[PDB]
């Protein structure tokens, strides 16, 4: 028996037999919470370098 | 699919967008100019200074 993270993908059912999935796959993101503290030289943006 | 080539992100001006106010001192400089040359002519032709 196999039993991990392993998500079902065409190429690995060549070779194994996979029961039905039991947890959904998912694609996400990791942040911090947002530090919308001014820029160190925001009086600075108003004209180009 | 462009709608525009937005290039810009910060929003602070820059030569090309600012380009027509340097127009103004060029104008004042050429007169300026100008000025001096017809000042420069005369003063062949006063007799005094």
């Amino acid at each position: 028996i196999g039993i991990s993270a392993l998500t079902i993908t065409p190429d690995r059912e060549n070779v194994v037999d996979f029961t039905t999935r039991y947890m959904d796959y998912s694609v996400g993101v990791l942040l911090r919470r947002a530090e919308k503290t001014v820029d160190m030289f925001a009086c600075l943006a108003p004209f180009d370098l | 699919y462009s709608s525009v080539d937005t290039k810009q992100k910060g929003g602070a001006l820059d030569i090309k967008s600012f380009a027509g106010v340097f127009c103004i001192l060029a104008a004042g400089i050429v007169l300026s100019c100008f000025i001096a040359m017809l000042e420069t002519w005369w003063n062949k032709r006063k007799g005094s200074r």
